[PDB]
RNA sequence: AGGGAAACGUGAUUCAACCUGGGGCCCAUGAAAAGACGAGCAUAGUGUCCGUACCGAGAACCGACACAGGUGUCCAUGGCG
RNA sequence: CGCUCUAAUUGGAUGGAAGUAGGGGUGAAAACUCCUAUGGACCGAUUAGUGACGAAAAUCCUGGCCAUAGUAGCAGCGAUAGUCGGGUGAGAACCCCGACGGCCUAAUGGAUAAGGGUUCCUCAGCACUGCUGAUCAGCUGAGGGUUAGCCGGUCCUAAGUCAUACCGCAACUCGACUAUGACGAAAUGGGAAACGGGUUAAUAUUCCCGUGCCACUAUGCAGUGAAAGUUGACGCCCUGGGGU
RNA sequence: UAUGCCAGCUGGUGGAUUGCUCGGCUCAGGCGCUGAUGAAGGACGUGCCAAGCUGCGAUAAGCCAUGGGGAGCCGCACGGAGGCGAAGAACCAUGGAUUUCCGAAUGAGAAUCUCUAACAAUUGCUUCGCGCAAUGAGGAACCCCGAGAACUG
């Protein structure tokens, strides 16, 4: 949501990568949230980071990297 | 020394297992043969027309 | 001592959380709050 | 008994399957763990 | 291709083994070397890594205790990681 | 399960009764057929003596090897099924304490009726020898009760 | 160093273990391979992976059962007798 | 006569069908029909067709249920065991504390192999399991726990196994030999290295404190010897000495 | 009049009957190969909470493009919380991406793990270098070549 294929594709090979780590990140500090029995999460995210991430791969495949 | 419960207690071998190529606990650890799907035996699944009816 | 978390101090004495053995449990891990 | 790394990790999925059929499922299906296996009525394989 | 550290590990022992040892427990991926865990724990958290001490857990996956520099402080960087 | 198995005028009634109950379905008859036409009162005191084991019940129907009691009157076998006797408490205990509530004098009521219904068994396996199992079964029993003003 | 509330012993006999010898027997003559030694010292770095809970039995194993059955090894030097 | 479904002709039903319970009538009879309650949605008649078509019987199959019976067993074993106070609890003959009284001494003690597989610890329970009860549990529910260069596996080779080749076989997932390779010992074979103390609800020669050891590699010095030999490396009986 | 016999009435037990059918059974038309560009099958994962199934494969009940579609949606699964959608989702078709390990299983070993670069084995071509290729297995039956009973009559 956040985050549209078009501006995936308007990165630049560094700024896919970068953004990647980004959320790759946000992802792990959720998944440390969560395994806190913490409850200020929002699950509607935590499956979004994988979805983003998931985008994110697939356009670097597309783009030759 | 009977030949039914007590000869049942020494019965502490392990023999068959998950074969590691069906997933049935077929394989003969000792053998190394898997009864059900031929694993270590043949490079064919085990099969025969007799697991099934004649004219079935 | 704390008029913004006695009730919160005063909680983990009584929380038995996911993890923990009732009243073994670091304040800040109990930094979930309400109210 | 000697187990293996494979084994332990099939013995652990197995212990997993074990747990109750949750609650909120129950109203989320408006209404049984069939696979139900107790350490010393039943035998796993292997 | 999979990631090293799956999430720490909060229980009441993990937290023992941070304040009085200074060590960090996580959940990492089975094939995981000590060493791959160690490095991994540097460079996502910024600390130095003297010992990882590993152990396969009857849940599916393994557990590591990892201890940091008296330089570096778990309490701490347990505070950046979520928990606390 | 059961259901009142009599017609009862509310105006001068007062319900009860027990649900899938492990006890004695055999007990439970004796001591309904022992209890009944009594007044709600006569009936606790009667089984907790019964309990105590100074007052037997009449096992009219399901006797045999019984041993005979001299308190027995105009029949000979019959024993003190307590559990059996507790639960029958409480069914009144619940029936006297309905009737307080719309109003009535509990206590003075009268058990116009009460029966007890085998609602069915818990099933039990028992091992046997040679290898074999045979039913061990754990009965299941309903009964009502009924108090209307004397 | 540690441990003990404290004292924080000395000698003795018989001595499992463990060490090392002598003797006798066989129409029985009692494994192998990897490895070690032969072939020193200082400092530093490295030592990954897998097992590691508990039962181990007149209730946690086999015997359909919390089955008076069956199931291997070590403690064979606790006192009296 | 009655049953299923199809066709033609022709009817009934939520102003209540089928089925079911009780009851009335007809037919010699198979059986038909009506009434009342129930039910709450389908149901017939005639003709022509159809057929996995009519059971009281097979030590018939499957399910249910009664008597048996509140009966047999919960005694019989060289391990006859409990008792009095008290704790908790809605509830305590058997859960826990104390005392008194016993039981087990190659075992009813300690450590393990296989096997089991979380049965381990903690909290919360008692609808299930527990030969009675249970506030207990190896039960149920929710959380947690198994941290090793110096304990094992790993390596080695044993009887013996497999794989590839070669050959045989109609042929193979079959088959003896010969070669090459690999596999084959977690108490109980051989085997480079760790001790003591402390610590947890549960791990521990693995974690922490102290101290020690081993292998490889690198750097530095010493050495040019290094391959012969020794060890690993071993039957049974008797016995002396050393010695904790 | 105990114990009790026969029929019924009220309730129970039980699951027959009738009605129903998200499943079977049989027939008919269409269509019909997959695999070393590593299958078919299995293992283990994969959800906010997720045990079964399904789907998927560490990009894990999903990612991308084009067409269809439409205000709705987040599988079976009608919970609690949160989220996605006119930056036109869900859902459908086609093409693509990803696609752990075991598995013919092919570097070597192994009960789904592990040990120090691989067409393992057998072949053809051959720059005689695994350089270029092949075989290996699956499939409801059908099909072809071989080996070939006995009960029974
Ligand atoms: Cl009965
Ligand atoms: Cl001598
Ligand atoms: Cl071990
Ligand atoms: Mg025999
Ligand atoms: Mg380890
Ligand atoms: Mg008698
Ligand atoms: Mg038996
Ligand atoms: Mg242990
Ligand atoms: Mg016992
Ligand atoms: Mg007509
Ligand atoms: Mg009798
Ligand atoms: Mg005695
Ligand atoms: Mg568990
Ligand atoms: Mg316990
Ligand atoms: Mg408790
Ligand atoms: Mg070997
Ligand atoms: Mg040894
Ligand atoms: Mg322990
Ligand atoms: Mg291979
Ligand atoms: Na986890
Ligand atoms: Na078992
Ligand atoms: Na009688
Ligand atoms: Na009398
Ligand atoms: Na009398
Ligand atoms: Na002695
Ligand atoms: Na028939
Ligand atoms: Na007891
Ligand atoms: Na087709
Ligand atoms: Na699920
Ligand atoms: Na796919
Ligand atoms: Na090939
Ligand atoms: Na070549």
């Amino acid at each position: 949501t956040v985050l549209h294929v078009q501006e995936i594709r308007d990165m630049t090979p560094a700024e896919r990568e970068a953004e990647l780590d980004d959320l790759k990140t946000e992802l792990l500090n959720a998944r440390a949230v969560q395994a806190a029995g913490g409850a200020p999460e929002n699950p509607g995210r935590i499956k979004e980071l994988r979805k983003a991430i998931a985008r994110i791969k697939t356009i670097q495949g597309e783009e030759g990297d | 020394t009977g030949a039914g419960t007590p000869s049942q207690g020494k019965k502490n071998t392990t023999t068959h297992t998950k074969c590691r190529r069906c997933g049935e606990k077929s394989y003969h650890t000792k053998k190394k043969v898997c009864s059900s799907c031929g694993f270590g035996k043949s490079a064919k699944r085990r099969d025969y027309e007799w697991q099934s009816k004649a004219g079935e | 001592e704390t008029a913004v978390k006695s009730e919160l101090v005063n909680v983990a004495k009584k929380v038995r959380i996911d993890g923990f053995r009732k009243g073994k449990v670091p304040m800040n891990i109990v930094a979930q709050r309400y109210g | 008994g000697k187990k293996s790394k494979a084994t332990k990790k099939r013995l652990a999925k197995l212990d997993n399957q074990n747990s109750r059929v949750p609650a909120w499922v129950m109203l989320k299906t408006d209404e049984r763990n069939h696979k139900r296996r107790h350490w010393r009525r039943n035998d796993t394989d292997e | 291709s999979w990631d090293v550290i799956k999430h720490p590990h909060v229980t009441e022992k993990a937290m023992n083994d941070m304040d009085f040892q200074n060590k960090l427990q996580f959940a990492v991926d089975d094939r995981a070397s000590k060493g791959e865990v160690a490095d991994a724990v540097e460079e996502q958290y910024d600390v130095t890594v003297e010992q990882v001490n590993t152990q396969n857990t009857m849940d599916g996956e393994k557990k590591a205790v990892v201890r940091l520099s008296e330089d570096d402080d778990a309490q701490e960087v347990a505070s950046r990681i979520g928990v606390f | 399960g059961i259901s009142y198995s009599v017609e009862a005028d509310p105006d001068t009634t007062a319900k009860a009764m027990l649900r899938e109950r492990q006890m004695s379905f055999k007990h439970s008859k004796a001591i309904a057929r022992e209890i009944k036409g009594k007044t709600a009162g006569e009936a606790v005191d009667y089984l907790e003596a019964v309990i105590e084991g100074d007052q037997p019940v009449p096992f009219k129907q399901h006797n045999s090897g019984v041993g005979h009691k001299s308190k027995v009157d105009g029949w000979d076998a019959g024993r003190y099924p307590e559990k059996a006797s507790k639960a029958f408490l409480d069914l009144l205990e619940n029936a006297v304490g309905n009737a307080d509530h719309q109003g009535f004098d509990g206590e003075a009521m009268t058990i116009k009726h009460v029966a007890a219904h085998k609602v069915g068994e818990q099933q039990g396996r028992k091992p046997r020898a040679m290898g074999r199992a045979s039913a061990w079964n754990s009965p299941q029993v309903d009964v009502e009760l009924i108090l209307e003003e004397p």
